[PDB]
RNA sequence: UUUACUGCAGCCUGUCGUUGGGUUGUGGUUCUGGAUGUACAGUGUAGGUAGGAGGCAUCGAAGCGGGUGCGCCAGCAUUCGUGGAGCCGUCCUUGGGACACUACCCUUCCGGGACUACGACCCUAACUCUGAGAAGAGGACCCCGAUAGGUGGGCAGUUUG
RNA sequence: CAUCUCAGUAGGAGCGGGAAAAGAAAUCAAUUGAGAUGCCGUAAGUAACGGCGAGUGAAACCGGCACAGUUCAAACCGAA
């Protein structure tokens, strides 16, 4: 499915309808200084690690298209609950 | 400055690999390896360390060099059921330090004496060496000495075996006061060994 | 029982310690003799950016030999010599930078001297094996402690609705 | 069920007395204070930990019992 790259919608911050650009959200790398990373390193020893020796699960048949809507005026983005599509493109 | 020669001995042993003690170390380790487990010596190798630890040049005070192996608690893999946390033992070093092991072996060699203190005197890839100061509580010279006649009391017998030396108290978590000593003082056993 | 899950021994291997001395081969560490720097033409080599102008000299300044630093066999450095005036620019050789002998730390200069991480070789002196020992054979390896990854139904905790 | 729990329990080895251990701050506090240790009460199932599950789990302050302080190494002297 296609969505326009730019369309006019509501900005929650400026509280008006402005043009907004849609940007796909990329998942970031997990920090090594978060409390869960420190806990994993602390629970690392001899033997089973508990939840830190779990193997990651499966995947749903289609993931949601993680989109972020940045207002062109205030340059602030907001993200809304998103649809679930096999193939996603931007309408240009 | 006017510093005592004990200060010069202390300085020489501060960074031993950078002083003349390195060559003495190279020559001495051959002799020390030739020796056994618990060797008596006429004088302490490091006189200043022994004197600050309580050594005196008098009858009833014995100094011994003890040889202890390196690494942690040489442990056997269990041959019955364990839960994978108690199965692994290679990385499990003990809770008994090498210095306190040396003190207890010295005490075992000398049943009539009491361990006073000990200090590090060398090490190589396979051994560490400590010199242990021992006192004869039944010698009249020690009995007269008012800085040492406390060792003639009934509670001073078996000091090293009950963790009452400086190394033992370091191993019991009682080297400091305040925070972190909740489960260590007055004893490890008093808190169900949860400290240490 | 196994190519079930999760671990643990054993074993393989890197790194650190044990662990020293020499020989070279690899990086800059650290700096002496030169500021070696130059589209166009130059009386002249920006003598690093410059008090935008102002010092020396027969008690030294050149057109020359393979041109000692260098380089377009020009010319700054007075040098083994012999020839008998290089300026500074308000005539700026209408400037990638236009220029006073004024403490040059700076793309070079290869005495790279001195410590250094990797690698190769040698030595013995630690260390190892043999012997009662003289000593013989190995040798900074191996063993060993620690740590890192692997392999691992040898073992052992379970799961297998 | 694997971390966890059971639990530093059971069991083991060594030492050891009428008690033992601890014990005179490189402490605890907080804007400025207290003043060795032990034991009891409380803080409090709180803070903290934890397939943040099941569970595990303090201390200080404060109120008491009882109160106690000191000895070396060194500087200076040099066998006194
Ligand atoms: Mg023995
Ligand atoms: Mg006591
Ligand atoms: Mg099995
Ligand atoms: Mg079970
Ligand atoms: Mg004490
Ligand atoms: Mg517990
Ligand atoms: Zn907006």
């Amino acid at each position: 499915m296609k969505i326009p790259k730019r369309f006019r919608t509501y900005c929650p911050f400026c509280k008006t309808h402005n043009e907004v650009v849609v940007e796909r959200v990329k998942k970031g790398q997990a920090s090594s200084m978060t409390h869960i990373a420190r806990q994993k390193k602390r629970q690392e020893g001899i033997g089973n690690s508990g939840k830190f020796s779990k193997v990651p699960g499966g995947d749903k048949p289609t993931k949601r298209i993680w989109l972020r809507y940045r207002c062109t005026v205030c340059k602030k983005a907001h993200q809304r609950p998103c649809f679930r599509a096999k193939k996603f493109e931007f309408k240009e | 400055m006017v510093k005592s020669f004990y200060g010069y001995v202390r300085d020489a042993w501060k960074n031993p690999d950078e002083t003349y003690v390195n060559e003495l170390r190279w020559e001495r380790l051959q002799v020390w390896r030739k020796q056994g487990s618990v060797t008596r010596i006429e004088r302490p190798t490091r006189i200043d360390r022994a004197r600050s630890l309580g050594y005196k040049a008098k009858q009833g005070i014995v100094v011994v060099r003890v040889n202890v192996r390196r690494g942690g608690l040489g442990h056997v893999r269990p041959n019955r059921g364990r839960r994978t946390q108690k199965m692994g033992k290679n990385k499990v070093s003990g809770g008994m330090s090498i210095q306190r092991i040396a003190e207890v072996r010295a005490d075992r060699r000398y049943p009539n004496l009491e361990v006073l203190n000990s200090y590090w005197v060398g090490e190589d890839g396979k051994h560490k060496w400590f010199e242990v100061i021992l006192v004869d509580p039944h010698h009249p010279v020690i009995k007269s000495d008012k800085n040492l006649n406390w060792v003639c009391d009934p509670s001073s017998r078996g000091r090293a075996t009950r963790g009452k030396t400086s190394a033992g108290r370091k191993g019991r978590g009682m080297a400091t006061r305040g925070k972190g000593t909740e489960k260590t003082r007055p004893s490890i056993r008093a808190y169900k060994s949860r400290g240490k």
